[PDB]
């Protein structure tokens, strides 16, 4: 599911699922 | 950044995991 264009909430959802208990940082301007 | 790599181009697991804590 990750090997596609992922924007906005779709990208954050992928981060959430992939990173699991680690969490993640979402930095769209950097 | 992540938008350029995953939104305006095709994302990968390898690059998503770079943003995990």
């Amino acid at each position: 599911f990750v090997n596609q264009h992922l924007c906005g909430s779709h990208l954050v959802e992928a981060l959430y699922l992939v990173c699991g208990e680690r969490g993640f940082f979402y930095t769209p301007k950097t | 950044g992540i938008v350029e790599q995953c939104c305006t181009s095709i994302c990968s697991l390898y690059q998503l995991e770079n943003y995990c804590n």
